[PDB]
């Protein structure tokens, strides 16, 4: 089923294929990154922020 | 950036294939971002260390 060695290599085999096609090649890649929302999103803006603070405080 | 000529990536015998004693799918994992390879290692800095 999903458990006990069946679907988990099985995920790793499947996603770890040639992907001839450039395009499902990206679109397998894309398929990495979860998506976000908003807390996540002001959360980073706030990095930024912090981030070219700081590259301006080194400049 | 650099690229590789198809003339001797592609071919009956993929000649670079057969200089850098690999093969051909072994060949567009890397020359097609799918897979990496190692350029160089240390050998000293890991038998020491």
């Amino acid at each position: 089923e999903d458990e006990s060695e069946a679907l988990r290599q099985a995920r790793k085999d499947a996603e770890l294929t040639a992907s001839a096609d450039s395009v499902r090649a990206y679109l397998k890649q894309i398929g990495k990154v979860a998506l976000l929302n908003a807390e996540e999103e002001v959360e980073l803006a706030k990095r930024i922020e912090a981030g070219l603070y700081a590259t301006q405080l080194m400049t | 950036a650099p690229v590789t000529h198809i003339w001797y990536f592609k071919g009956v015998p993929s000649r670079l294939g057969y200089l850098l004693d690999l093969a051909p799918k072994d060949l567009e994992k890397i020359i097609y971002f799918a897979a990496y390879v190692i350029t160089s290692v240390d050998e000293e800095m890991r038998h020491n260390e």
